[PDB]
């Protein structure tokens, strides 16, 4: 659990030195930026109920099997588990973005996901299939891109913080 | 650690919710203050020598029976200790300022400091009498902003609170 | 209450700890944005009439089948009662901006919807017609700043994701 | 999987006694009972094509809304969608008929059909219709024995009161 | 609990005797029309979740005060909670009525309910008022006189089952 | 009591459940399996002076090493408390034939038998000795008919069981 | 945790069929050979106290190392839990016989169990032969065989019973 | 709990009124003086130790027979738990200053303290000397009148805090 601020100092103390002037310019970019960092949490936290909702139904769309007998999205409890899990991944994402720091989504999440899931038989290439629907669908909110629905915000640019959401449903996917 | 970001994400965490509007007005606050603390770690981080040197003295000038055979620093390997015990404290106090709480005091130094002085038996008024000796002389504006300094007495205040 | 205040002392209260400097922070947050939600909420107070009506033929215009017998909204009665709903609604919304989070929404109005709505047989896609009638209607500048059309869109998608 | 047999056996295993006279009496209720409720499960299971068009016709005639654009089943593909999941619900049916319990319904069918209608937002009140319909279409004997067509209409009246 | 065989061997017991013949034949009518037990409860349970609506929004409309700011029924918490303890009750009746004895209804439902309804400040002429509605409800379902739902079954009396659900819920208006 | 409709409503009240068709199965077991119980504790109850007298009677055949001094049953009113006993047994049973389960059995001469019949130095197979030989004078069909001697005997093998 | 019943739907839920002629003929056999099994289940839970003694019993006597010092059946500790555990594999054998399927069988005893033994040290060529023993005793419990104790029962043919209990404790040979 | 804000919406509920124009000038108040209320906060927290040290030194020193055998400080181990209670009550204290209402310390501090004390035999007649002594210097400390401890602010008129924190331990006293 550590935010942007954190980790600067978490660094300099591995060689037991004050944080120097340079370093402190990386941390006067970031609150300088912080506002357009609140442009887009709100942006993805109010529309996760559709964001999940695409991820899960393109999902199946395109791998019809797992509605079948013996897939693993077949019953009604299946399916309710898989749009759960849907959920939680896209709210960890969110958090690593508040905090400027993967570190969140690291250690409380994905942290043993990948055993859990060879347990349960969960298949691990569909799952990358959903998150990287879900990777494509935040990023559309996140540059106001999406054609349906559309907030209204000041112009500005968007490349440091879209490219961050990117990142992180990456280490989703390279972990499972 | 503890901070302002970290301590609103926790508690959302918890209750399995996602950042609102109660979450993202937190972080606004460390926006605000984030220039008043950064100038106050960017003025101790230049100036540490200076200020390790004169709060170290002044513990031994309090306090002149620690020179004494048998006690606490009665050696010069034993003084030289002393002068970067509170290199360490005045480091860490520079870190909860680019922090923004006191996140690394409590986890570095705060967490087992009372067992440990027991043990190599080290008064903790030795330790408070130089973080003291620190908070009185430091003065505005000569030495940095009015509102800085408040952030630097905050952080000052806290460690001499747990030490007693 | 969730709130900004509530919430860093619950965070603080179950540590056993005094307010810190990052507690502080964590109210200056609610300074800088009162002014911001605070126009928000006295443009809803006085604009409660007309919102609310507005919104209630938007909700049976998309859905006409309500008026049919055998479903709700079949009787004079009923269509009254749907009416007053909506302004229950508005009103926690109104309340919502004057404290700064979702506390109000979360304990009076979302507290077990979904099990009231079952029973009764209310469906919710009624009741986000209306909330999403409002959402899309709001402008800028000539019903509120920029910055309180933020607040009140904030909370109106809040009330929705819970409805679906 | 509830059943007669696994009740009683899941009883005495949690005391850990033997199965007892008790434990025997109750499985001899399901072999007086096995009669007719095998003889509902052969109809059903020789006539579902028929039910299930006859089951999903009403359904789309009392909410013809659903036809509109927006809403479940907009297209060709969402209809042949709703058809297929009626099918579902009268397998799951038959299953309960033969096993003699809710075993099969509440584990593949009211599992977690309150966060999925909810999330892909079909209305759970078109079910019913659907259900319904199904509940009053039977008659007694032409389509099956008396206590046969009792044991089909208790099957129902919980699909039913599931989503009420 | 105590079902309608049980009650007989306890209250042989406290005279230490054998159970008589005279009581065996009143077990033998109990079993003789055990059907009509099972008959009649069916027809309580199968209709159990308008039964309740049909009480609670009933108790509401002759007594608006409910609604009112201030009143016990206002928000949707506790509107949620008047419906959830409400089928509690219900449900309670029908395992008396499957029995045949009140014991399970008393023990486990009514024991020390009327404490807590004077703690929350639950109004004890409302609750009892939403009682009366169900037993009316019940009664009605039982002797197959409901108005707008018909079940099909043979043609008998069932004025014993209808007088026995009458006095269940008639136990619950005076315990509170 | 354990029976067959305490276990099944005890069994649905755990999971919260309304009484379902299985629960309505068990029950309805109980009314096949009624006719035959009731033949065999109205059998029992008009002659129980004659079983325990008579068994009482083979016990002390078996072992006459009772009789001795220091032993149980030293004494004529140690003798008749040991009928007494038994009869206390053959009353449970006809408990058990009405009830329909192993309740009364249970709750009322097995739960502490183990340490009561320890501490008063009653060894338990005088005990077995007496059920025993009243289940091999049972015979069919001059004393019950052929189902209600499988119930009786069903009834003394599960109380020979528990001293065993 | 399935029943014969619940087997059948199982089977046909992969491939996702309805349940056909031939499975329902199979069932109703199961339900005129109803009254045969449920005498075998009484004849065993009757006679359970002094199976599980013949076979305890009897794997020492041909087996004197186990009672010897360092044996694994030594003190009475010892003694004791072997007992317990002989009469709990018995449990569930007769769970298996009256639902007429061993998923119960495997699923809460066998799952695990050879693990368990090989940690503790429990011999596994001592522990087949009480459980041969007990299928020994099973078997002439229900084909009325037994040399003292008869059980007078109507006339009839119990090879398939027999054999089915045969099945169910081979399989636990088989597990550990 | 309920801060200063929630305080508002609860009273305007009561007869379910909308936020009104006075209440909400009332609020604007309790925003703009919101600097001074940090700052007096803070002033509190630094000299917390301070604070709690003062006022068992004095109340012990007026009523020297608490430390005397038979009192209720005498050992180490009970004057260890009247610091631990002293500033616990301070912090609570601080707690409600923060929020502006006194409900938070009302309802998880104040709830049945009087009961507690009765049982474990403490004296509230110099408990209550303990919380004046504190009420003292904690005013004093808002006001920057404390005798060797200054901290250089900018110069104001915070009457109207020092009367409010006087206000909040009059609560303690009056409930014990
Ligand atoms: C929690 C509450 C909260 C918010 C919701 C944001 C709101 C917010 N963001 C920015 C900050 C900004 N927002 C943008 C504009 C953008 N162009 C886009 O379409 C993107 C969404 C975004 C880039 C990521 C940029 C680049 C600025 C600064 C320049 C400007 O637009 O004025 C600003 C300052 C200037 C401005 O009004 O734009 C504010 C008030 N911050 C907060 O405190
Ligand atoms: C703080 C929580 C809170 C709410 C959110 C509402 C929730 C609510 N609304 C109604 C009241 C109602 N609401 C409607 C209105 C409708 N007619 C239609 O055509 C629509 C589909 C449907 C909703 C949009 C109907 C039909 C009733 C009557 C149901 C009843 O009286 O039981 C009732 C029943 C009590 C009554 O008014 O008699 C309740 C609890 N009330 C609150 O105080
Ligand atoms: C519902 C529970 C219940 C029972 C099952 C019995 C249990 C029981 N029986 C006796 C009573 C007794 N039982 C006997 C009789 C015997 N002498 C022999 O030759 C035999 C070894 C043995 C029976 C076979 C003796 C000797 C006593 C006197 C005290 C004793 O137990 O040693 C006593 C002691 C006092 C008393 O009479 O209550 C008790 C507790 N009574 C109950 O009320
Ligand atoms: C992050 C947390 C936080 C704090 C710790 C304070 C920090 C703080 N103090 C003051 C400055 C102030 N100093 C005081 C208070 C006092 N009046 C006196 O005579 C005494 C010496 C002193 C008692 C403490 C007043 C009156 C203000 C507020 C300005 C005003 O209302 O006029 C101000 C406003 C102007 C400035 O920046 O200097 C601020 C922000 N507020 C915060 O937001
Ligand atoms: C630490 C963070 C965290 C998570 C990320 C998950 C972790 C997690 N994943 C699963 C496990 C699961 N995850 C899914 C979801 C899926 N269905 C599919 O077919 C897809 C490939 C896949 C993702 C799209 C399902 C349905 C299961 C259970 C497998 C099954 O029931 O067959 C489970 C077991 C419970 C369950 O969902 O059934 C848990 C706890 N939850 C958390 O708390
Ligand atoms: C995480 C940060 C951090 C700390 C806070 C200290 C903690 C610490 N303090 C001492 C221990 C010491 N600290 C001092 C300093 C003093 N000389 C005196 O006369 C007084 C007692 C005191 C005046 C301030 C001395 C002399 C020792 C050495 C004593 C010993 O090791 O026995 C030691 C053991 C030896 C050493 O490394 O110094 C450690 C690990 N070190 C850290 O890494
Ligand atoms: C074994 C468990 C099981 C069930 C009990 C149901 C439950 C269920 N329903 C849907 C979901 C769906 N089912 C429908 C059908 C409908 N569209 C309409 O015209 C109607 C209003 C509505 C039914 C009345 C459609 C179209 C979807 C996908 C959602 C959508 O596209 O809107 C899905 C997701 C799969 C899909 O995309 O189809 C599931 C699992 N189906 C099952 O497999
Ligand atoms: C497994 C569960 C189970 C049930 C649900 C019932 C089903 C049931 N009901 C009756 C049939 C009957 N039960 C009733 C009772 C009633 N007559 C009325 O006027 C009322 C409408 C109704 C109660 C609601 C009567 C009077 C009969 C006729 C014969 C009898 O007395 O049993 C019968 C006997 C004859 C027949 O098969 O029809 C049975 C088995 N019993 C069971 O075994
Ligand atoms: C709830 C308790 C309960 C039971 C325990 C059974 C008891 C039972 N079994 C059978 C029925 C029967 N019993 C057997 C079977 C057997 N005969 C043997 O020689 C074997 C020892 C045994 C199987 C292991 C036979 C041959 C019949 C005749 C019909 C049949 O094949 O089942 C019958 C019908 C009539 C009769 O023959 O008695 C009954 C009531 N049913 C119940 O109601
Ligand atoms: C949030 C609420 C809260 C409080 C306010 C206190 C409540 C509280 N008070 C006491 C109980 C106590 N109260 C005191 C304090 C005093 N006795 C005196 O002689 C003085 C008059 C007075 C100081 C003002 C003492 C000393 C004890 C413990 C008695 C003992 O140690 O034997 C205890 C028992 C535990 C203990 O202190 O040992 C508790 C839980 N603690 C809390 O958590
Ligand atoms: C119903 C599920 C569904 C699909 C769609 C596809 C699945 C799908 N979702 C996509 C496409 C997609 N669809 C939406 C949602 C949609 N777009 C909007 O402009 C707004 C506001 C929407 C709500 C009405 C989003 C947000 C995206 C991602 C943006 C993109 O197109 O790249 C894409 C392209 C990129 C990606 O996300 O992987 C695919 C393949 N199949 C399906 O069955
Ligand atoms: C507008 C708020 C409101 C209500 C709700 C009613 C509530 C109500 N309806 C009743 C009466 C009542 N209601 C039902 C249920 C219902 N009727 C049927 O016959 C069938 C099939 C039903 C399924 C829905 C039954 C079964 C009865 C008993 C008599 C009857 O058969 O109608 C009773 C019981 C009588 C009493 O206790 O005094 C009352 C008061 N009135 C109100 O003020
Ligand atoms: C000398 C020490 C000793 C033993 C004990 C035996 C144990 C034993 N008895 C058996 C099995 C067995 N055990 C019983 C029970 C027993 N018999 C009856 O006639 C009745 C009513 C009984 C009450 C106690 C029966 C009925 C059988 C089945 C008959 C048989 O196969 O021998 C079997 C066959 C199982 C097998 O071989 O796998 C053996 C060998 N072995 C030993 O080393
Ligand atoms: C011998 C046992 C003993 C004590 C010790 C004190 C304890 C004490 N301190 C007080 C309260 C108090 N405390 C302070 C803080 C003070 N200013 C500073 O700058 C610092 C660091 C301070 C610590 C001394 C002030 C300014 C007051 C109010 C003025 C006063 O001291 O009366 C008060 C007055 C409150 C009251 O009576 O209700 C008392 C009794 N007196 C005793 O009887």
């Amino acid at each position: 659990m550590l935010d942007a601020f954190s980790r600067v100092v978490v660094n300099s103390d591995s060689k037991a030195a004050y944080v120097s002037g340079s370093d402190l310019q990386a941390l006067k970019t970031f609150i300088a930026d912080g506002n357009k960092r609140l442009d887009a949490v709100n942006s993805i936290v109010s529309n996760a109920s559709c964001i999940v909702s695409d991820a899960v139904s393109g999902m199946i769309c395109e791998n019809p099997g797992l509605i079948a007998p013996g897939g693993n999205c077949y019953t009604n409890r299946r399916m309710a588990a898989c749009l759960r899990d849907g959920e939680i991944i896209l709210r960890y994402t969110s958090y690593a973005l508040l905090a400027g720091d993967s570190s969140v989504l690291e250690d409380r999440c994905l942290n043993g996901l990948k055993e859990t899931y060879i347990a349960l038989g969960v298949p691990t290439n569909s799952t990358v299939r959903a998150v990287s629907i879900m990777k494509s669908s935040a990023v559309a909110f996140i540059s106001n891109t999406a054609s349906q629905r559309k907030m209204a915000t000041a112009d500005g640019d968007c490349s440091a913080l879209s490219s961050e959401v990117a990142s992180y449903c990456d280490k989703v996917s390279a972990a499972i | 650690m503890k901070s302002v970001i970290t301590t609103t994400i926790s508690a959302a965490d918890a209750a399995g919710r996602f950042p609102s509007s109660s979450d993202l007005e937190s972080v606004q606050g460390n926006i605000q203050r984030a220039a008043s603390r950064l100038e106050a770690a960017e003025k101790l981080a230049g100036n540490h020598e200076a200020v390790v040197k004169e709060a170290g003295d002044a513990c031994f000038a309090k306090y002149p029976y620690l020179k004494n055979p048998g006690e606490a620093g009665d050696s010069q390997e034993k003084i030289n200790k002393c002068y970067r015990d509170i290199d360490h404290y005045m480091r860490l106090i520079n870190y909860s300022l680019v922090v923004g709480g006191t996140g690394p005091l409590d986890e570095w130094c705060i967490a087992g400091a009372r067992e440990v002085y027991r043990a190599l038996n080290l008064p903790g008024s030795s330790y408070i009498a130089a973080f003291v000796f620190t908070r009185d002389r430091l003065c505005v504006p000569r030495d940095m902003s009015a509102q800085a300094a408040v952030e630097f007495s905050g952080a000052l205040d806290y460690v001499i609170n747990s030490l007693c």
